[PDB]
RNA sequence: GCGGGGGGAACCUGGGGAACUGAAACAUCUCAGUACCCAGAGGAGAGGAAAGAGAAAUCGACUCCCUGAGUAGCGGCGAG
RNA sequence: GUGUUGGCUCUUGGUCGCGCCUGCGUAGGAUAGGUGGGAGCCUGUGAACCCCCGCCUCCGGGUGGGGGGGAGGCGCCGGU
RNA sequence: GGGCCUGACUGCGAGGCCUGCAAGCCGAGCAGGGGCGAAAGCCGGGCCUAGUGAACCGGUGGUCCCGUGUGGAAGGGCCA
């Protein structure tokens, strides 16, 4: 609940990967990167609330 | 029980008990009105949306094929070759960021703006502040931005007709001429049926196409069952 | 016996309780109310031939009285 | 002019129906439908020819024994 | 809530179906409620000239009717 | 202190720290896959030793394994 809230990454409808994260400083701003098991690596994106 | 319209005769033609169907419509409308010049029939309708929360606000355009020449002007904003392509295609207003500048000044004669990704920055940011909530600024999935300035303005001239639910959830568009073949009025009524149907935002819950009809300019008004 | 029905048997048992729910909603069953009770109908009447009664019980009643009404 | 009723060690059907102890606490749960109050038919009642089984184009009343797995599963999925 | 627990009745509310009637921040001949068709429309007023009468108001005005008669008016055009 | 960037990657790990239980903890190197240099190579979060919680129960994003004759489905098995 504190400026620490948990989100996780999903990628262009072709997978979703996880990991927690925060809230503080740049808040929402949430692209990021990561690589799904989609294809061999691939952008992914991240975001996903 | 007597009213203020000579249209009264045409009204007698008008027997509002049935919502009938499309082709029937082409015929009875074509017959219904040929007053001064030849009828400029149109179709109009209302959908179970909620345009306040723009999460359903729709618009775009299907491609009701059939020669053209009138309605909804557009600005082809780009550079040389694009001015070429779209201008020729079928443009009412043509130029580029120079036209954009002219507009910032005091010239705006186009409802819809279509600019190619080459003067799109100048269009959207220079003229962003100008075209604004008028509906005159380019948007990447509002049939208003992209390289096919020629293709889109082209259809603007060969046959266009767009979509845009107004305040209360309704659209209007040309889907057949007056003296125009009945089957034709039918087909266009259709292309509109479809593109509209597509536009149908996922924010609808139930009886979406609520009222779907064909009415003319100054003339009859009858619903049509776009099913048959 | 002195209060079953008249038009069959509806005089007896009842084990029951509850506690709380919240199942195919969000979880398991707030389970418990080890309780026991009664459970039955009602009374009324009509006439043979000048001077009568009925007594009986509820529904079975209604259809029935209709029946001997037939006679 | 009939019948019952009144019994009866245990078995028996239905009627109504409990704490312990376990769950090393204990409120779901548990012992259990067990103990006990009852009504009643017997010499034994009980059940007893399928709106059954079960999925093979299969069986064929009901009851009791061995087996079916203590698996299939029921659950503060815990004692059980 | 519902079951025996039947009769007549005064009535008042929400809802959707159709009908009517409405919309004055401001330049705006003008109280434009939108968004469509979109330069023409109409003569059972032979007319916007005049007459009263029905109705809704932010002076105005909008709208619906009865009449009175002698090619007329307005939407266009423009313009805000 | 500046530049560029996501591996604070999935599949995984041989072999050890400690520990009776479960824990928790250290990790070369092989694969897919990228990123910092041209590269000799570093990167499977931080300079490290605390920011942690079984099991049940149930949720959601899968999956597209199971379905109590068969097609589907309530429902449900493993992943995250």
């Amino acid at each position: 609940r504190i400026k620490l809230l948990l989100e996780c990454t999903e990628c262009k409808r072709r997978n979703y990967a996880t990991e927690k994260n925060k809230r503080n400083t740049p808040n929402k701003l949430e692209l990021r990167k990561y690589c799904p098991w989609c294809r061999k690596h691939t952008v992914h994106r991240e975001v996903k609330i | 029980p007597k009213h203020g319209k000579r249209y009264r005769a045409l009204l007698e033609k008008v027997d509002p008990n049935k919502i009938y169907t499309i082709d029937e419509a082409a015929h009875l409308v074509k017959e219904l009105a040929t007053a001064k010049f030849d009828e400029t029939v149109e179709v109009h309708a209302k959908l179970g949306i909620d345009p306040r929360r723009s999460d359903q606000n729709v618009r775009g355009t299907v491609s009701l094929p059939h020669g053209l020449g009138k309605q909804v002007r557009v600005l082809a904003i780009a550079k040389g070759e694009k001015i070429k392509e779209a201008e020729e295609a079928g443009a009412d207003y043509v130029g580029g960021e120079e036209i954009i500048q002219k507009i910032l000044d005091g010239w705006m004669d186009f409802d819809a703006v279509v600019a190619t990704p080459d003067v799109m920055g100048a269009v959207g940011s220079k003229l962003g502040r100008i075209l604004g909530p008028r509906g005159l600024l380019p948007n990447p999935k509002a049939g208003t931005v992209g390289f096919n300035i020629g293709e889109i303005i082209r259809e603007i001239k060969a046959g266009r007709i767009e979509f845009r639910n107004d305040k209360t959830g309704a659209i209007h568009a040309p889907v057949g001429k007056a003296s125009f073949p009945p089957e034709k009025l039918a087909d266009n009524i259709r292309a509109f049926i479809r593109a509209l149907e597509a536009h149908k935002p996922e924010g609808a819950k139930g009886t979406f196409l609520r009222s779907v009809y064909v009415t003319t300019t100054m003339g009859p008004s009858v619903r049509i069952n776009p099913h048959s | 016996m002195k209060e079953g029905i008249h038009p069959k048997l509806v005089p007896a048992r009842i084990i029951c309780g509850c506690g709380n729910v919240i199942e195919t909603y969000s979880t398991k069953p707030e389970i418990y109310v080890e309780v026991c009770s009664k459970c039955h109908p009602f009374y009324t009447g009509q006439q043979r031939f000048v001077d009568t009664e009925g007594r009986v019980e509820r529904f079975q009643r209604r259809y029935g009285d209709s029946y001997r009404k037939g006679r």
